């Protein structure tokens, strides 16, 4: 199996590896492996310095200065497995040191407080929560800077904007009226901004002279100069426009907070707002926000320039100064780090609201820890963050791929409610920004559209919440093998180029070449080239990335096929594609699925359980191998070993496969035998066909585990048990229940059969009076125990795999209230492919298997070999994806030459190409038939006939030469497999990469007749042998009333239902052989009757002529 | 749903709702208009 | 008197079908006091009551409607016959 | 009837209204380069100017099969009541226009590209910009599914 | 009132507040008895006016709390005859029902327009009383009780079951419906047909009323019980009868794409 | 723990009542009346049937109001408490 | 579609009008006995193992047969609704 | 037709010392291809076992 | 029996609320968790509005299903299942009047 590899851009640098986001984010957020020594703070020891010089004064007693030195962690309770075999989280414990001083002598500190424990981050980036595998998705937000906007409502000018968060920061915009007035608004308060201005230490003479020279509208600022007259006083002027009934004198009391403490910074000193000011306006900033302590009169960094700044756009050409909201430089990305950080930071802050009243309460000297310290606050604060937050999720881990993918998505529906679902129209659109950002393609179907968008393969989150793709600088004409990851808005400052631009080493080769300023597609020369594209991938998300001919596939099913990857299941019988983008190679390995050598080295030992290694260092290396696992949406995930006993390896080689992994290439399906002709209405309207072949060779079939769990609580009856004897139960049922009553290992398990038997006591509680004596008269413990176990549900099992107790003396294990023990039952079954199921290929190809044919009546070739799939042509030209025929020629041709291929995703492989290869095809296809011994078919030729009279052939050829043609076009000749007459028109038919989805048809086939029925509302629900049944929808009963189904509508709102005697009535005469009891009264009327008459309303029926009528079946008498 | 005459107690207000309701999924946001109607 | 569609609904004459729409409480009483009937007109106020929809099978049209054997329709001349005393 | 590469056929003429239409913009590049066109008709000239080219191509490739290949699978599909748009197909064989700017105003560089062919990266992502616009559309078409209908129910039903 | 799981006990909210109002008027009447200061037997007029209005309607002024924990307003008789599910509105917006199933579909092309396919164990289940019935008139079995143990598990199911199944369904039909019902041939009922396999099949001609393809796309199922149902059902509600839309007078069961592209 | 009320949003918290969830068992309850009747006649036979200070004793103190044999005895031995209780049941079981 | 139904749809005023008709009719079809009927003589419903539609399969597909045939009697208030019930129990044993 | 191994319960296991899990091994067993010469013979019963 | 053509709401005297009800809720008694069976005169009690068993008595008095319409001695109840409880209403006597708050608000 020879790869041949087509199209040669160098693309010269590797991809990120792509979990890096949140590894790395909660890397950044937590300096754990580096010593509190270490100089950067940012994230959980910003966050704590942020808080932690509490300063609780003088109100009576004080002197509290308690203060922080280090932080620690280090040791984490369990094991990762332990951690999901008992339903813990994976965390580490959280001690930080401490010194609380006083008014006077000396200062207690007591070392360590165990403030709360804070989960860990596994190799691969995910989460261990509730004992279940959990991701933290990124987050998108209006970066805190200073911004631009054309005034909403008036057509003319504009309004700044000082946009600071966390939420605890101000929000102040900055409009000028043309009736002069320099407007301000904060908290919806609207005054000339001067009255500030003096406040900070400006005097109307320097103002207007050195900041407002340039426009005459420096004459809005100057006109209430009566107040602006007098510094300090305006403090107090500013200090009345808040009314509580404040303390006048309070001087420096709210100016504080918008000066430096608690309210505007950003995270820490240097560049963490300071940028988005910087850039867009201004020079520089010392200090987080504008702030003074050390004078007490104020300075503002900030307040001048911003104002500057609309006078600079107001009037004429700095730049160009309005500013974009949806551009991804004024737009930022919330790692996982920064968002625990910030839930880190609030209930840090909840605890340093309980710590200032325990300073009250405090007896004198004795505070040392316990007193000032609990977990509470932080630790319910984190951890409902963690098992509660709108975006933490279970881990899309269907396969490798899909976990991946859920890695690094990103949404804009913040938890914090930053989006809702109503609004969308802009919102959800690409912006020119997202270019080698932010896939175009990998937003879902629905409603989720645009919102939810992964970022690009090659982007990367730098310092600071920005998405960053990288480009090679290139100068003059040459182009550097170097390579600079820019800003959104830097990106703009630049003349880019295309990757596909032609070279010669360095060098450009066309005069004209394609490239893009800012946004807009500009053709223009070598030398105005200041930067190109890195490569065509950089472009979508991975999974987009993975389809190979995508440049021949419209934007909207190759998201359908993007999105379909997601979903793949892993197959017992898993193959890498005939024709690969290459990226498949890196999924497997960024994503932990397989298992590769550290070093050269040799192999020691290969069970099915573990490898053993024997390294050049000296080192050997014992590896276990997770033999059988189960996933959260069900799938196995077993790996496989791939290597010898004495075989010797290279570094980064691969030692086991992972779930979807074949020989370390991402398998997420088959590679098929497709033929792609109609046929007598099998593959109607997207549906599917299959030879038989491909169960016999299992190939679609694929391992499905599911998990059964139950409780023995403890009750006010009596405890329940886990035991053997049930009471009512046959022999027959019982034999397949271990001595504990626990159903063994490797039995067959039927749905209605038992998996775990638990005994309850008898309901109604422990009647004292007259049992209590009982008890002591007759056998002490002769009460009454009744069934209540746990039976395989409708729908089904398979046999049983796994068993796992949580038994009292609980030896690592936190086990509810009332619960006893548990027992989980696992139970796992082989899923061929069955009629119902879905398939589909990478370029969107969603399909139902509809037909599945014996091998011997199904097309195939002239050779006696058939096709494995018969999909309909039907569904190509609408959904424009070319894509899918080309991997299905190229497919061909890598049958007969027994090889596959790699088409990188722009840089394809073009029309020739495929053409010489299926060449070498037909040369052993058919050069080998006639030296076998023969010729053509009779019916061969009769196809040749019509083919050279369709035009697909050319007459005056030997039919070996027009085969060749035809062979080349795509197509063959395909004999029809019932007939055995040919196919009156060649066929086009080659290797398909195709995949069976996760929607199964287990999941999906219900049908009740009878059963359980909810208490209050007395529509069904199922239990035990028992489905529930469908619901009945508003819409449903208008269809039945366009009908005449008054009678059909009746029944469903009524016998199918709710009322009950009704119901009751249908039945018993069901098994009469009767018709069905409808009419009496219905349910609804009589209950909304007496629910009317309950509150004091006088309900009543009357006849034809105004008469009273006795709805209540002579049950009204008194 | 025949071409015969329309048959007394059929429930022409409902259908005639759906059948506008339908082709409704169709219109543009066109749709906004047979609202503002 | 032209309204707007929802408006044109929102206000019939009948309760039953106004109690289906976020405002119950206040047509509950309105009709409460004055003793106000509801008619079973249309569909919605019908359904709300498990009732037999007044329109495919429901209609008095059709209702009604009975059949016979010629058998059994003879049988029914006899009821007549008898009916003569003495 | 199935489908190969090569039953999207290209017209001869596809690369001749290519010449024309590229150097009759290039005419109108002078002509605003002169002073004669203002900035805006200029703009206006342009996309006249593919309009057409699009549509002639369109006709042009129908008249190909039409005259030459009666039978082609494509456009057999598409002249039947089976499956077809002709604009859709204008897109396989000959050339998707101009895309539009997420605003509205419409794109200054169309898309010469078949599917057929290699679109290019930027054509891609050009296209991108109204695709999910599309899509958008049919999702809040979705969102509330029988809203009239109900309305019309309310109204209706009696 | 009920038992859940254990000592645990559930109750509707009404009859706390019923508890509310039985305790104030019973204080009230002992009140009277035991002598009566103005000011304390006004005190209690009021607690008993505010709890009536409690029974009757919450949050019409500021609302009952059950033990600060669940601060909810417990349901009043008003919130009953209003809400999501509120009395008036759910018996339109609809119920859950008995005999109904659901699967994914499959195209069915060697149908009759007539006709459906669904799979075996389906149609068992859906028409089980019905199927006891028809082991009663036969020997299989002797009464129902039999006949019920008969079918509770898959493996067992005999030959001649099957063929008394295939005699129940005679000519009956059942209801198809497709998720969003635009049109009232959103729905449309079809002779069933016992097939092979484990999802239900479909006529192509009619995939153009239930906008549906074949692409993981399920379809419901429901059964009509009456003669009369039944009547309605195949009359008015079968496909083979539903031939023209009522929106426009053309007609809609057409030949869609396999169908056109052959002739 | 006291009842929890009828409804509350389970699972997700979007619309479902703690009502929905639950089916239904028996309506008859049996085993109740007819049993209790039984029950405290032929209890009340034998507990008669014996010297009325024992009987009596663990009658009420175990089935009139609370549970003790420290405070067993009116007034004696709690041997003999222990005593006469224990030989009473005997006797009472099983009558030679 | 089923046997003869546009015939049926001639028969009567209202479409809806042969449903309560057909379903009356399959009605006292089966609660009366099913010797109710006024065809059976030679060829009426037949089904395939024994050949047995001749006693009791499907009820209303017999009326459509009756009803296809001018034998049967459909109106508006033809017969006092009592005198109906008292009529068709007494001539016709089956219970 | 059908497997048994000494130490494995069901088809999902692994055996020590052996590369290929259970599934692995019966669909390396379902190539299996064995000439009766007796065509009395119904069915056979194949014995391996080895070590090492 | 009759038809049903047209539904009235009016305004009740309390006389016609007397007449709907079957005695007079006395107690805030539910129900004793050692029986799971209806507290004194409280609001779930079996002569007030019928019983929660199947065709059996709250005493015990008739069980079975041959007295069908019949009205039992020590505890008045009237037989059918669930229905006929969840059908039958009872009353409070007020002893203050006390206002439809939606006639008020």
């Amino acid at each position: 199996m020879e790869i041949k590899r087509f199209g040669r851009i160098r693309e010269v640098i590797p991809l990120p590896p792509l979990t890096e986001i949140q590894v790395e984010s909660y890397r950044r957020a937590l300096q754990a492996d580096v010593p509190p020594e270490k100089r950067e703070n940012v994230g959980i020891q910003a966050a704590f310095r942020e808080t932690f010089p509490i300063e609780e004064e003088d109100k009576g007693k004080g002197g509290l200065v308690l203060d922080f030195l280090e932080y620690r962690l280090g040791e984490p309770p369990f094991p990762q497995d332990e951690c999901r075999e008992k339903d813990l989280t994976y965390q580490a414990p959280l001690y930080a040191r401490l010194q609380l001083i006083h008014k006077d002598t000396g200062l207690i500190k007591e070392d360590e407080v165990f403030l709360g424990h804070i989960p860990l981050m596994t190799e691969d980036g995910s989460f261990i929560i509730n004992g279940a595998d959990r991701v933290i998705v990124s987050q998108i937000h209006r970066s805190p800077g200073v911004y631009f906007t054309p005034d909403p409502a008036r057509p003319g000018r504009y309004i700044a904007s000082i946009i600071p968060l966390p939420k605890r920061g101000p929000w102040i915009d900055l409009e000028v009226e043309p009736n002069g007035v320099v407007s301000m608004k904060v908290n919806k308060r609207k005054f000339p901004l001067v009255l500030l201005l003096r406040v900070l230490g400006y005097d109307q003479e320097t103002l207007a002279r050195e900041l407002g020279a340039y426009g005459e509208l420096v004459q809005g600022l100057m006109d209430e100069s009566v107040f602006a007259m007098r510094p300090e006083e305006a403090l107090i002027r500013l200090f009345t426009l808040l009314r509580p009934g404040d303390p006048p004198k309070r001087d420096k009391a709210v100016a504080y907070v918008y000066g430096l403490i608690a309210d505007p910074r950003r995270y820490d000193l240097g560049e963490a707002g300071r940028y988005k000011a910087e850039e867009k306006l201004g020079i520089r900033l010392s200090g987080r926000t504008l702030a003074r302590f050390e004078d007490g009169e104020f300075k503002d960094e900030v307040f001048l320039p911003t104002l500057r700044y609309l006078f600079a756009l107001t009037a004429g050409v700095p730049g160009h100064e309005v500013d974009d909201i949806d551009h991804l430089g004024n737009r930022r990305i919330r790692t996982v780090g920064e968002l625990m950080t910030d839930q880190f930071r609030v209930g840090l802050a909840r605890l340093a609201r309980g710590v200032r009243e325990r300073m009250l309460m405090g007896s004198e000297d004795s505070l040392t820890p316990a007193k000032l310290v609990n977990s509470r606050p932080l630790e319910a604060a984190i951890r409902e963050f963690f098992s509660r937050s709108q975006l933490s999720q279970f881990k899309d881990e269907t396969n490798p791929l899909s976990s991946l993918r859920h890695k690094r998505r990103i949404s804009a529906l913040g938890p914090g409610g930053l989006t809702r679902e109503r609004a969308g129209f802009d919102v959800r659109d690409v912006h020119r920004t997202h270019y080698g950002r932010i896939c175009p393609v990998e937003t879902p179907e629905g409603a989720n559209i645009g919102l939810i968008t992964s970022l690009a393969a090659y982007a990367r989150v730098d310092e600071l919440g920005f998405i960053r793709t990288p480009y090679r600088r290139v100068v003059g004409g040459v182009v550097t093998d170097e390579v600079v990851y820019m800003t959104a808005t830097e990106e703009d400052r630049y003349t880019i180029a295309q990757a596909n631009t032609p070279l010669e080493g360095n060098r450009i080769a066309a005069e004209r070449v394609v490239a893009r300023r800012k946004g807009e597609p500009v053709i223009v020369s070598p030398e105005e080239v200041e930067f190109m594209d890195v490569s065509p991938k950089q472009v979508f998300s991975v999974n987009t990335n993975l389809i190979p001919f995508l440049e021949h596939d419209d934007a909207n099913r190759a998201l359908m096929g993007s999105n379909m990857q997601t979903q793949a299941v892993p197959l017992i019988r898993a193959q890498a594609p005939v024709v690969m983008t290459g990226l498949e190679e890196r999924v497997v390995r960024d994503s932990l699925a397989a298992l590769y050598a550290e070093e050269d080295g040799e192999v020691a030992k290969v069970d099915g359980n573990r490898i053993v290694v024997r390294y050049e260092d000296g080192r050997l290396v014992e590896y276990p191998l997770r033999r059988f696992y189960r996933s959260n949406q069900g799938t196995a995930l077993d790996q496989r070993p791939r290597v010898v006993v004495g075989q010797r390896v290279r570094k980064g080689d691969l030692l086991a496969d992972g779930p979807a992994s074949e020989n370390g290439f991402l398998a997420l399906g088959q590679n098929v035998l497709v033929a792609i002709m109609p046929f007598d209405g099998y593959n109607f309207e997207d549906a599917i066909v299959i030879s038989e072949e491909l169960l016999k060779r299992d190939f679609y079939t694929s391992i499905h585990i599911e998990r059964y769990e139950i409780e023995a609580r403890d009750t006010k009856l009596g405890p329940e048990r886990i035991t053997r004897d049930i009471p009512h139960l046959s022999e027959a049922a019982l034999r397949d229940l271990d001595e504990e009553g626990v159903v063994r290992i490797g039995a067959e398990v039927k749905p209605g059969d038992i998996l775990v038997g638990r005994t309850s006591f008898k309901g109604e509680s422990e009647p004292t009076p007259e049992e209590r004596l009982l008890r002591s008269i007759f056998g002490e413990k002769a009460r009454d125990v009744k069934d209540t176990s746990l039976r395989v549900p409708p729908g089904e099992g398979g046999i049983v795999v796994r068993t796992v107790r949580l038994r009292r003396g609980d030896p690592g294990v936190e086990l509810k209230p009332g619960v006893r023990e548990v027992v989980r039952v696992y139970v796992a079954q082989k899923r061929k492919l069955q009629v119902g199921d879905k398939l589909a290929n990478r370029h969107g190809n969603k399909g139902v298997v509809a037909k599945i044919l014996p091998v011997e009546d199904m097309p195939h070739l002239p050779d006696g070999t058939p096709v494995d799939v018969i999909l309909n042509p039907l569904g190509v030209p609408s959904r424009m994806n070319l894509g899918q025929i080309l991997e299905t020629h190229l497919g061909l041709a890598g049958y007969f030459l027994g090889q596959r291929y790699i088409s990188p995703i722009f840089d394809g492989a073009k029309e020739p190409e495929i053409k010489e290869l299926l060449a070498q095809a037909f040369e052993v296809y058919f050069g080998k038939r006639k030296g076998e011994g023969f010729g053509v078919d009779k019916r061969e030729v009769e196809v040749l006939r019509r083919a050279e009279k369709l035009g697909l052939v050319t007459p005056g050829k030997t039919p070996e030469e027009q085969l060749k043609e035809l062979f080349l076009q795509g197509k063959v000749v395909l004999y029809d497999g019932r007939t055995g007459e040919p196919i009156e028109g060649p066929i086009v038919v080659g290797q398909m990469f195709i995949m069976k989805l996760y929607h199964m048809v287990e999941d999906k086939m219900h049908a009740r007749s009878t059963g359980p029925y909810s208490l209050i509302t007395q529509q069904p629900l199922g239990g035990k042998a028992q489905f529930g049944g469908q619901r009945f929808g508003e819409m449903e009963v208008w269809a039945l009333e366009a009908y005449g189904a008054a009678h059909t509508l009746q029944e469903m709102l009524t016998l199918k239902s709710d009322d009950i005697e009704g119901r009751n009535a249908a039945y018993e005469a069901i098994i009469k052989g009767e018709d069905v009891p409808e009419p009496s009264v219905p349910e609804s009327f009589r209950v909304l009757v007496k629910e009317l008459q309950a509150l004091a309303l006088d309900v009543q029926t009357l006849d034809e002529k105004d008469n009273p009528v006795d709805i209540f079946e002579g049950l009204a008498s008194k | 749903s025949m071409a015969r005459p329309v048959s007394i107690g059929e429930a022409v207000g409902i259908v005639a709702a759906q059948s506008i309701g339908e082709p409704g999924t169709q219109l543009t946001m066109g749709l906004p208009r047979v609202i503002e109607l | 008197l032209l309204m707007g569609v929802t408006k044109s609904a929102l206000s019939t004459k009948s309760w039953l079908s106004a109690a289906s729409f976020q405002n119950t409480t206040h047509v509950l009483t309105e009709a409460a006091i004055a003793g106000k009937k509801d008619e079973l007109i249309g569909l919605k106020e019908n359904v709300i009551l498990g009732r037999l929809i007044p329109a495919g099978t429901g209609s008095d049209f059709v209702r009604f409607t009975q059949v016979v054997d010629q058998k059994t329709l003879k049988a029914i001349e006899e009821a007549r016959k008898e009916a003569v005393e003495a | 009837i199935t489908i190969g590469i090569d039953d999207a056929v290209i017209p001869e003429e596809k690369k001749q209204y290519l010449e024309e239409a590229d150097r009759k913009l290039l005419q109108i590049e002078q002509a605003y380069e002169m002073g004669f066109l203002t900035d805006r008709e200029r703009y206006d000239q342009i996309l006249q100017l593919w309009t057409e080219t699009t549509e002639k191509v369109t006709q042009a490739v129908f008249k190909n099969f039409e005259e030459n290949y009666p039978f082609n699978p494509l456009y057999v599909m598409a002249q039947s009541g089976a499956r077809g748009n002709p604009q859709q197909i204008r897109q396989l064989c000959g050339l998707r226009g101009l895309m539009q700017k997420p605003s509205g105003e419409t794109f200054e560089v169309p898309v010469r590209s078949s599917f057929r062919e290699g679109l290019t990266v930027l054509e891609y992502f050009i296209s991108s910009h109204g695709a999910r616009k599309g899509g958008a559309d049919t999702a809040l078409r979705t969102a509330d599914s029988g809203y009239l209908t109900r309305k019309l129910v309310d109204v209706t039903h009696e | 009132m009920v038992q859940v799981d254990g000592g645990r006990f559930a109750t509707s909210d009404l009859n706390d507040l019923y508890r509310r109002l039985i305790n104030r008027n019973n204080r009230l009447k002992k009140l009277l008895a035991q002598g009566a200061p103005e000011i304390i037997i006004r005190n209690e007029k009021r607690m008993l006016q505010e709890a009536v209005d409690a029974l009757l309607d919450n949050g019409r002024r500021g609302a009952p709390v059950t033990n600060p924990g669940s601060d909810r307003p417990l349901r009043s008789l008003t919130d009953i005859l209003s809400g999501k599910q509120g009395r008036f509105r759910q018996n339109l917006l609809g119920k859950r029902v008995d005999y109904s199933g659901r699967s994914v579909i499959v195209v069915g092309p060697q149908l009759k327009l007539h006709q459906c396919g669904l799979p075996k164990r389906m149609a068992l289940e859906l028409f089980k009383p019905f199927l006891l019935k028809k082991m009663e008139e036969k020997g299989i079995a002797p009464n129902v009780k039999a006949a019920r143990r008969m079918l509770e598990r898959q493996r067992d199911i005999k030959d001649e079951v099957w063929d008394a199944l295939e005699e129940v369904i005679h000519g009956k039909v059942v209801l198809l419906n497709r998720a969003p019902t635009l049109h009232r041939l959103g729905i449309q009922a079809f002779q069933p047909v016992l097939v092979e396999g484990q999802s239900i099949q479909l006529h192509p001609l009619v995939c153009e009323a239930f906008n549906a393809d074949f692409d993981g796309d399920q379809m419901a199922v429901h059964v009509p019980l009456s003669s009369f149902a039944q009547a309605e059902a195949r009359i008015q509600m079968l496909s083979a009868h539903n031939l023209l839309s009522p929106a426009s007078g053309e007609p809609l069961a057409k030949p869609s794409r396999d169908i056109i592209l052959g002739l | 723990q006291e009842p929890v009320s009828l409804e509350t949003p389970i699972g997700d918290e979007k619309d479902s009542f703690y009502g929905d969830f639950i089916p239904d068992e028996h309506l008859p309850s049996p085993v109740d009346a007819a049993t209790q009747s039984l029950l405290s006649e032929e209890l009340e036979k034998a507990l008669s049937k014996l010297s009325e200070r024992e009987a009596m004793v663990l009658k009420l103190r175990k089935g009139l109001i609370d549970g003790e044999e420290v405070g067993a005895f009116f007034g004696v031995t709690r041997e003999r408490i222990r005593q006469i209780e224990n030989k009473a049941l005997r006797k009472l079981k099983y009558h030679e | 579609a089923e046997p003869g139904i546009d015939k049926l749809f001639g028969m009567v005023d209202s479409k809806y009008r042969l449903t309560v008709v057909v379903a009356k009719r399959a009605q006292q079809l089966l609660r009366h006995g099913f010797k109710n009927t006024v065809l059976e003589p030679e060829e009426r419903p037949k089904m395939q193992t024994l050949e047995g539609l001749f006693d009791d399969p499907n009820a209303e597909t017999w009326a459509m047969k009756e009803l296809l045939t001018g034998r049967l009697v459909f109106g508006e208030n033809l017969v006092p609704e009592d005198r109906l019930q008292k009529e068709m129990e007494r001539i016709y044993p089956g219970e | 037709t059908s497997v048994y191994i000494e130490d494995v319960l069901h088809e999902f296991s692994t055996i020590p010392g052996v590369k290929e899990d259970v599934v692995e091994i019966i669909l390396n067993l379902k190539e299996l291809v064995v000439r009766f010469l007796n065509p009395s013979l119904q069915t056979v019963t194949l014995l391996l076992k080895a070590e090492g | 029996k009759k038809e049903v053509r047209k539904v009235r709401i009016a305004l009740a005297s309390p006389e016609k609320i007397r007449s709907w009800s079957y005695g007079e809720v006395e107690k805030p008694e539910t129900i004793n968790y050692r029986t799971l069976k209806p507290e004194r005169d409280g609001l779930f009690d079996e002569r007030i509005f019928g019983p929660i068993k199947d065709y059996e008595c709250a005493c015990g008095k008739y069980k079975r299903q041959r007295f069908e319409g019949k009205v039992c001695e020590r505890c008045g109840v009237e037989v059918t299942k669930s229905i006929v409880r969840r059908y039958r209403m009872g009353h409070i006597e007020l002893a203050t009047p006390a206002a439809h708050i939606w006639f008020v608000k």
